[PDB]
Parts: C-alpha cells; sequence; structure tokens
RNA sequence: GACGGAAGGGCACCACCAGGAGUGGAGCCUGCGGCUUAAUUUGACUCAACACGGGGAAACUCACCAGGUCCAGACACAAUAAGGAUUGACAGAUUGAGAGCUCUUUCUUGAUUUUGUGGGUGGUGGUGCAUGGCCGUUCUUAGUUGGUGGAGUGAUUUGUCUGCUUAAUUGCGAUAACGAACGAGACCUUAACCUACUAAAUAGGGUUGCUGGCACUUGCCGGUUGACUCUUCUUAGAGGGACUAUCGGUUUCAAGCCGAUGGAAGUUUGAGGCAAUAACAGGUCUGUGAUGCCCUUAGACGUUCUGGGCCGCACGCGCGCUACACUGACGGAGCCAGCGAGUACAACCUUGGCCGAGAGGUCUGGGUAAUCUUGUGAAACUCCGUCGUGCUGGGGAUAGAGCAUUGUAAUUAUUGCUCUUCAACGAGGAAUUCCUAGUAAGCGCAAGUCAUCAGCUUGCGUUGAUUACGUCCCUGCCCUUUGUACACACC
C-alpha cells in the first residue's frame, strides 16, 4: 500500500537547551508509540558563536572588551520507517525556538 | 540619468554598508551580520547573543 | 523630481495593486524590485506624495516603508483613472 | 579566605534551633536533612549550610554555645 | 535553501531584531510591547503584543493587512505565508517598555515630570511589583542638565538574578530644546514567575516541625 | 565635607620587599607631538590621550587639498503655458577626459519642469560647557541607606564600633540600639572528576570477514564503514560530587588561621560575567533617519568623479617587533596542539593529480560542515651532523635587479618569492612597566579588520620556571582623631 521502510535522518537545532531536550523527548515518545527501528538522539558538539567588541562607542577610556557569545545546540535522530509516518510524527511536537529539520530518504 | 554616476564599489569599505546606520566604520561582518559595532552592542540580545563570560 | 511620466504611472499602478511600497534607501541604484524603474524615482515620488498628505512613511534600517491614506487613495483614483470596487489593501485586500 | 556569610550562618543557626534532634553529626546525613526541610535554591549554598550545621553540632559536643 | 546552520540562526535573530525595530517605529501610538516569531510548516507566525489592540486591527484588515504586506515586501515571502495576531499585554504595569512609552506620551502632552514619574511608580506598585526605579536624564529646567531619580521598593543590581527578575526599558523623548532619556526598571515578584526560578538564590526558608507527645510505654496495633 | 610640609590604623605586585621578565640604548614597525606642507582632515593629552576612535587610509573609506559633475531646490504661490516650459545630444577644436562640462551646431523633448518669493532638506559643519544613549573613571575598592529607639533647640548623629578576623561593613565579638535592604557574598558562564546512568557507520573502539606485509606454530604490524557487538577514551543531556571533610595544633577554646590525611578538586576549588549610593562640566554631537541651537544651503560645509594627501622629515616622546649567539646558528631528520572560520547567486574554505627553485599556476574535486579544508602532522622543541666564542657561518637594516599575486590602478618598493648587499647593535644610563602557578616568560596558531596587506587584537593551545605566601619603607587609596578664617572646598 505505502509501507516501504526508508532511511530517515532528522535534524534539531536551537539556542534554548531545555526546549530542544523536550522536543527530543517528544520525538522519542512518538517513536515508542509507533515502535520502529531507532537510533538514539545523537548530540553534536555545541557551537559557541563569538564576538569581541570594545565596550566604548567613541574609543576614549581604558580599553575594555565584550564577549557576546551565542551557543548553538544541534542534535540528530535516525529512524527507519515509511515517510508518511515520519511526517505525521513531525507535523506535531513543534515548539517555538527549536528548528525541526528532515533529510528523508537514503 | 547622467552619462555616469558611479565608480567601482564592489569591495573595500565602500561596498560594505551597515544594516542600521549605514556606517563604513567598525563593521561586524562576521557570520554575515553586517551591523556596525555600537549598534550591535545596543541590540545584541535581540539577535540572541549574550554576555556569559 | 524630473520624472518620465510612464514610470510615474507604473509606480501609481503598483501602489494601487498593493497599497504598500517598501523601498531601499538607494540613490545610484539601477533597478527597483517589482517595478521597472530606478529606486530613486520611486523614493522621490513617494516623498512628494507625502509632502501634501496622501502617503504615510516609515524608515527602519535604511529601508522606507510607504503606506496610503484615504486622501491618497482618492488622488490615485483621480490620476490613474480606476473606477470603483477595486484592489488596494486599505479597504480590505481580501480577508485575513 | 573562607569565612561564612550571614545567609549561611544565620540559616544554620535557625536550622539547629528548629531541629537539634534529627540533624546529627556527620555531613552527608545533615546535607540530606537540609535538602528535605529547608527550601534552599542553589545546591552549593545548601551544601555550605549543611557544613556549617555539622560544624555547630561538633562544637556542641564539648559544651554550650552562645546564640 | 543551502545556507550554513549557525549563519541561518544568526540571520533569524537579525530578522527578529529588525521586526522589533519596525514595530517600535510604527506602533508607538498604539503602545507596542513585544513580538513573537514562530517559523512553523508553510507559514511564519508573528504574534504582536500592544496596548491598543483595536487600533492595531483597524477596519478588520486595514492596518494589520498593510503591515503584513510591508513585511512581505521586505523579507520576501508569499502572499499567505505571513500571519499577524494582536494581543493584550497581560498586566501593563509589569511591562517596563509599556510604562516607558506611557511616560514618553505624558512628556509629549506636557505633564509635570516629577508628578508623572510618581504616577508611574504608583501604577507599578499597584501592578504588584517588588520595586520600581525611574531615571529621567536630561535638561529639566535650566541649560545645565541633570538626571532625576524616582524609586520605590526592593530592587537588585548585581548577579544573574538581574536578567531573571528585573525588566528594563530605555526610551529617549524628543522636545524642542533637547532630548530627554527615560530609563525604567521593574523588579518582578520571584514567587509569581511562571517559568524559571521561584526565589532569589540567597533566600533560604525552613519548614516548621510538627508537635510531639511520644513515650507513654510500648503497645502494639494489630490486624 | 574638603584639605593639612598634623597624629594613628588599614589595604593593594595598577605599592614595596624576595625574585623573574624586562622596556628606556640599537635597527625597524607603528601611535602622538613638533616641523613641513595646496593638504599633509580630525577626536584624545597624569593614572583614566599616545597598535586608541575596532583608525592594518593605494581610490572608495573621507571628514583635507587642487580641480571639475549633479540636483537627491520637498511642497506653496506666481512669469513663460506648447507659434514650445523644458529634457537629450555623436564629430573634432572643447577637455585631465568616447563630463554635450560646454562654446561650433540644428535636430529632438513634450508641462515632468525651469525664473523668483515663502519654505525646506542634506551636512565625518560647529558646540560633549545645551543634551540622550553608551562608555571610561573615582571602584571592582568596600562601600551605602532607610524603618523604628536613643542623643541633640538644630544642621546632624548613633546603628555603620576598642579589638580580633576576612578577599570583603566577611564574621566573631563589644554595645542605645534593634531588626532590615542595596553592594560583597549568593548567583550565572566556564574550567576541572564521573569504569554511575542516557547515546552514537557526522565520535571512537573490540572481535571477526576479505586482505597487505611479516616471523613463519598459535603470534606482530597493517588496509578496507564487509559483518556483529561495545561506550573506556568522545560529544552532551540528567544527575552526583567539596561543605575547608577527617584528625592535630593555635586563638575570649570565638570568628577564624596553620599543619597533616583522604580526595578529581582544599589559594573565594581555577578564571571570568554581573556589580551599590553619590558623582565627573572625563570621552563621544567623526555609530546612529539619537539630537537642541547656530552656521551653511546651487560658483554649496549636500554631493558626486579625478588626482593627490592622511604615509612627508633637523627633531622629541608613546606601545611593539627583531636582535646582540655557543642554553647558539645552520642543515637534515624526528614530529605533537587547542580555540576557530568556511560559498549558490555566487565566487568562501579549498585537499588530491600535473606544471614551476620559488611565489604561483593549473585541471579536478570534497564541504552550507564532529562528515571536506584538518589529525589545521603549528612553531618553540628532540636526534645526528657542519662553525666553533672573530661585528664571525651572530644579526639583519638599507639597497640593486628580476619573477609572481590581488585589484580598474602598486612609482610614493601593496604584498609573496629569487640572487646579491651586508648597516646599527658584545645585553642598554637617568628612569620605569608587568607579574605569585599551569601563572611569569618562551613559542606558534586563531579569528578580528581583509579584494590585497600583521611587527596590532581578542582568544587558543604548546613548553614551563625563579621568589614571597609578607609588610606598611616607598606609591596610591580608605578610615579614625585632630586643626581650619577653606565649603566654586589648597589650582
Ligand atoms: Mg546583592
Ligand atoms: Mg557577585
Ligand atoms: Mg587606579
Ligand atoms: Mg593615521
Ligand atoms: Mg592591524
Ligand atoms: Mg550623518
Ligand atoms: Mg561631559
Ligand atoms: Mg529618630
Ligand atoms: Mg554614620
Ligand atoms: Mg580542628
Ligand atoms: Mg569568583
Ligand atoms: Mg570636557
Ligand atoms: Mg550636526
Ligand atoms: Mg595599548
Ligand atoms: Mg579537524
Ligand atoms: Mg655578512
Ligand atoms: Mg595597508
Amino acid at each position: 500500500q505505502e509501507v516501504v521502510i526508508h532511511k530517515i535522518r532528522i535534524n534539531l537545532t536551537s539556542t534554548k537547551v531545555k526546549q530542544l531536550e523536550n522536543v527530543s523527548a517528544n520525538i522519542i515518545k512518538n517513536a515508542e508509540t509507533f515502535k520502529l527501528v531507532k537510533k538514539g538522539p545523537v548530540r553534536l558538539p555545541t557551537k559557541v558563536l563569538k564576538i569581541s567588541t570594545r565596550k566604548t562607542p567613541n574609543g576614549e577610556g581604558s580599553k575594555t572588551w565584550d564577549t557576546y557569545e551565542m551557543r548553538i545546540h544541534k542534535r540528530y535522530i535516525d529512524l527507519e520507517a515509511p515517510a508518511h509516518i515520519v511526517k505525521r510524527i513531525t507535523q506535531i511536537t513543534i515548539e517555538p525556538g527549536v528548528d525541526v529539520e528532515v533529510i528523508i530518504a537514503a | 540619468e547622467n552619462v555616469w554616476y558611479s565608480h567601482p564599489r564592489k569591495f573595500g569599505k565602500g561596498s560594505r554598508q551597515c544594516r542600521i546606520s549605514g556606517s563604513h566604520s567598525g563593521l561586524i561582518r562576521k557570520y554575515g551580520l553586517n551591523i556596525d559595532r555600537q549598534s550591535f552592542r545596543e541590540k545584541a540580545n535581540d539577535i540572541g547573543f549574550y554576555k556569559y563570560r | 523630481m524630473l520624472i518620465p511620466k510612464e514610470d510615474r504611472k507604473k509606480i501609481y499602478q503598483h501602489l494601487f495593486q498593493e497599497g504598500v511600497l517598501v523601498a531601499k534607501k538607494d540613490f545610484n541604484q539601477p533597478k527597483h524590485e517589482e517595478i521597472d524603474t530606478k529606486n530613486l524615482f520611486v523614493i522621490k515620488a513617494l516623498q512628494s506624495l507625502t509632502s501634501k498628505g496622501f502617503v504615510k512613511t516609515q524608515f527602519s534600517w535604511q529601508y522606507y516603508y510607504y503606506t496610503l491614506t484615504e486622501e491618497g487613495v482618492v488622488y490615485l483614483r483621480e490620476y490613474l483613472n480606476l473606477p470603483e470596487h477595486i484592489f488596494p489593501a486599505t479597504y480590505l485586500a481580501g480577508q485575513s | 579566605g573562607r569565612v561564612r556569610t550571614k545567609t549561611v550562618k544565620r540559616a544554620s543557626k535557625a536550622l539547629i534551633e528548629k531541629y537539634y534532634p534529627k540533624l546529627t553529626m556527620d555531613f552527608q546525613t545533615n546535607k540530606r536533612l537540609c535538602d528535605e526541610i529547608a527550601t534552599i535554591q542553589s545546591k552549593r549554598l545548601r551544601n555550605k549550610i549543611a557544613g556549617y550545621t555539622t560544624h555547630l553540632m561538633k562544637r556542641i559536643q564539648k559544651g554550650p554555645v552562645r546564640g | 535553501a543551502i545556507i550554513s546552520k549557525k549563519r541561518k540562526l544568526v540571520a533569524d535573530g537579525v530578522f527578529y531584531a529588525e521586526l522589533n525595530e519596525f514595530f517600535t517605529r510604527e506602533l508607538a501610538e498604539e503602545g507596542y510591547s513585544g513580538v513573537e516569531v514562530r517559523v512553523t510548516p508553510t507559514k511564519t507566525e508573528i504574534i504582536i503584543r500592544a496596548t491598543k489592540v483595536q487600533d492595531v486591527v483597524g477596519e478588520n484588515g486595514r492596518r494589520i493587512n498593510e503591515l503584513t504586506l510591508l513585511i512581505e515586501k521586505r523579507f520576501k515571502y508569499k502572499r499567505g505565508t505571513i500571519a499577524l495576531y494582536a494581543e493584550r499585554v497581560h498586566d501593563r504595569g509589569l511591562s517596563a517598555v509599556a510604562q516607558a512609552e506611557s511616560m514618553k506620551f505624558k512628556l509629549l502632552n506636557g505633564l509635570a515630570i516629577r508628578r508623572a514619574a510618581y504616577g508611574v511608580v504608583r501604577y507599578v506598585m499597584e501592578s504588584g511589583a517588588k520595586g520600581c526605579e525611574v531615571v529621567i536624564s536630561g535638561k529639566l529646567r535650566a541649560a545645565r542638565a541633570k538626571s532625576m531619580k524616582f524609586a520605590d521598593g526592593f530592587l537588585i543590581h548585581s548577579g544573574q538574578p538581574v536578567n531573571d527578575f528585573i525588566e528594563t526599558a530605555t526610551r529617549h523623548v524628543l522636545l524642542r530644546q533637547g532630548v530627554l532619556g527615560i530609563k525604567v526598571k521593574i523588579m518582578k515578584d520571584p514567587s509569581r514567575n511562571t517559568s524559571g526560578p521561584k526565589a532569589l538564590p540567597d533566600a533560604v526558608t525552613i519548614i516548621e516541625p510538627k508537635e510531639e507527645e511520644p513515650v507513654l510505654e510500648p503497645s502494639v496495633k494489630d490486624y
């Protein structure tokens, strides 16, 4: 009918850690409910985006600096399923701030 | 509408022009921000950059 | 100010189609997005419109935002020569 | 360097006053008790408080103490 | 399509900032407070919080529609991939930005500055905040300029609980002799937090023990 | 209060001892004078101006100068109102000039406009002594405040202190104050531990297939995402863990400090982020469609092109780099990092193959990235060799010539490489900076600017000491007691 098992990679990216974790948990729950071939929520090394600015606008004063850093959390999950099921899983369980991304197919 | 009104401005401090001010001075072009420094500092939390350490 | 009339007409048409015009602060720019004119021609036209009511202008980050008042709409109708029961976004572009 | 603040010492004293029975001697148990009873926000602060309590207890088993 | 992930994230942030700026510029009379962006499947969801919702709405798709159109023109989306939703800012007093805006408005109108500040403080207090601090910097009578400081209640200043509980606002007010600057702080109640820590980190409160009459010699309850 | 060429008590490697590493000397980069200049644009002058304005300027930038171009002169009211308002203009002289800049011209253009008067708008013009915001500094020092109560007729004061403690108004204490708040602390980020969880062909292993080389017995080193499984190293979620714990001294037997012991961790566990009250005529109107007022506003201080200038040198000083060698130099060879960064509308990072002594070309790729650059096989280093202490093979400045590269443009060498040239300096006077542990110092690498340029900068690792673990002698700050005719406060 439709059920032919593919190779599905799902990417998750955010700045908020807790939200991301929640999303991951939700995904895992969904997987459990659908009980499919599963590879765990693989965590990629968090990416710290750095900026260095002189605190002054004008330049006069003791030369003081800023370290404005933005940390990126990137995590991926691997599933073997029909694509429709994956879509269904991912159409719900969306939280604002977390980017849900699907590779789909081998 | 003049015969010319432009000199080659593809690179250098002539090409890069800020999002907010339009300053050619102190421009942060890292990660493709193109925001001049002071302005960036003022609105850093809005971008998502924070001062942790 | 020294605007070819065809261009002006086009601009007017565009405005009526929309009710909204967003234009970069770019004099010495060859082409505008959507309209087949120079940016400068657009911007100055909009400024002119503003100067005697008609158009409302906002600036935010080197990028003019132009909207229309009812007087402006009336003026457009007079000039472009569109009848009644027509586009804009002021008296509902659709339903959102 | 290590001198405890008001917010440690006072709290510890209060704890002692409330719970001298069941707040006894060794550190880990004391810490656990603190965790149970007191609504301490940080972990480190809680730990510090527990340590102080333990110290107080130790001092006690050699005579009475002021306050 | 085909842009670096970190870069993309940065761009998103930038876009958000731009949007915020735009809202500040436009919806000042309506009293704009905050924007939320949700990039869901198909459509981008922009949630607006303003003091005058009705005004924002317009003739049910007069002003909002225009705004949407403008947005489309700017960031380049399809006609139907951007939605706008005006909302009530729940407790106007607990929002610093709103307060600042109000102050600015008052100044524009021509109210006595000190009095206005006092009123603002009172409002804040009513709203149920732990503390308010209003700094009004500039030339307030005579050329030689001075920052006046109107405060009430708690306030913290140092540490990470600052970005947790203290909400800040800075708005510069334009008058025909020079610029004023209005800086407003609000210390929100730690217990009334919703998301995050429910107290100041230093505050340690112990629970009370229960009453005891224990001994009275053994005995056994049996079943 | 402020100050004192008054007396006491603190604190600090922006103080000093005990030492280290030095700068100041030298050649050079580069700031700032001064001079010079058509211009060599300016801002800032003790700490808190001086490799600072993210200020590494070939134009752009650009604010300066020699020149040209344009209207981006809103709108309001009027004179022409098409027999034209007015736009456009190749050829050469015109002009730096395929600038109709115009003057030769006589073909177009169609009421947009132009000529004036109201009125503006733009200004890296002016004033930071009219302001905002931000920042810097008093001060990251330990300081600051109100509610009662006490003392004063009162301004005020006590709390906020004789001591001892601490990094700390941190505490223990003493007590007309008692209990509090801000600051300190707590916090948060990070760096340390986790054979305990939860995991992985975008991390690493194990066995085992096939397979390459070995000794040749089973055994040793390999190549392959062929299988199966694992999570110690890896990443990162949730936790835990240290609280000066245990003991010993010492101290009103206090707060604490000192010494063992265990431990990943015993300097606030290491480093930061944040940081009060009150202020300064500190710095920015050269970050702003932040901005008052003033100037200016079509021979514009708006602009826009074109060339130059910011970089000029009798000379002062300010960060730095390179060095004055034998703990080296030069050749081999050995050969180990951590932070990073990286393009589809562009031209990012760029392995691998060929061409070239280089620099570089070239073809192909892989990568929007724990996947490819990249194990960034980085320097300092270690191993064996050539010279052995002579301005010597130390050292590298000026130079001369060529070959490359970026860009529209390299003289006033942009820079990269090749040969040659071989200058000053045998460790630096008067001075004076920085520093107490994975620190000082050595050494690279990295992003920042960047089309191109690193002697600069934020980070990062790599190698890794010497010496205090203290004191007010100097210096600055703070407090107490005093004096004051000062309170715009000793200028
Ligand atoms: Mg605090
Ligand atoms: Mg703190
Ligand atoms: Mg100082
Ligand atoms: Mg210069
Ligand atoms: Mg540089
Ligand atoms: Mg400007
Ligand atoms: Mg000032
Ligand atoms: Mg009283
Ligand atoms: Mg006092
Ligand atoms: Mg003991
Ligand atoms: Mg600390
Ligand atoms: Mg001044
Ligand atoms: Mg100005
Ligand atoms: Mg410096
Ligand atoms: Mg790598
Ligand atoms: Mg020689
Ligand atoms: Mg250069």
